[PDB]
């Protein structure tokens, strides 16, 4: 599927909310405890990387193609929101437009 | 020059030529293919050299696949740092091979 493959990867990382039991009864059972107290979590998370890259150095004389906009006035601009709040990808993008020599 | 139908040939001491070697590879890389021009097998052979071209992307026009690309690079030449010489002086570089193996 495209990617990079690697050897060790980067860490999954797994979280749970920590069971906490309801009311037991007084009388002693040692049946496990079925019901507990419904509740969930919520926060914030950061992903910070460094990539590295690779400098184009290339003498051809013309220009190039490139990444640009459409170039119609469009109802909604593009990788924008709509009316409704809704964020939209209009189109997918590939990093290949800089050509180089075989 | 040429008179009427015949030659004379003279020599000019100012004129120069321009060369350079291209080390990073930039331009379209036409050896390795087995083309001809090269130093003759054997060393009394004087020889002529042969003329640098390349091509590059073609693309499906109506009845034509010949017709260019977006993508169809043009490289000038003089847009390389080359070196000009006249009679006297002369020109020189070094080259050292990454480790292959043996054949």
């Amino acid at each position: 599927m495209g990617g990079f493959g690697l050897k060790n990867p980067p860490p999954q990382i797994l979280i749970k909310n920590t069971p906490v039991p309801a009311d037991p009864p007084t009388q002693f059972s040692s049946q496990k405890i079925n019901s507990f107290i419904t509740q969930y979590s919520t926060g914030q998370m950061t992903v910070e990387i460094e990539w590295e890259l690779r400098k184009e150095n290339s003498k051809r004389w013309n220009p190039e193609i490139q990444y640009t906009a459409n170039f119609n006035n469009s109802a909604n601009a593009q990788f924008s929101v709509n009316n409704n709040g809704l964020y939209i990808e209009d189109r997918t993008i590939g990093t290949r437009y800089l050509t180089h020599t075989l | 020059t040429t008179t009427d139908g015949t030659k004379t040939i003279a020599n000019n001491l100012t004129s120069t030529v321009q060369v350079f070697a291209d080390t990073e590879h930039q331009l379209p890389y036409i050896l390795g293919s087995a083309h001809e021009g090269c130093m003759p097998p054997f060393p009394a052979d004087v020889f002529m050299l042969p003329q640098y071209g390349y091509l590059t992307l073609n693309g499906p026009g109506s009845n034509n696949n010949n017709l260019s690309t977006p993508s169809s690079a043009f490289y000038c030449l003089e847009y390389f740092p080359s070196q000009m010489l006249r009679t006297g002086n002369n020109f020189v570089f070094t080259y050292e091979f990454e480790k292959v193996p043996f054949h």
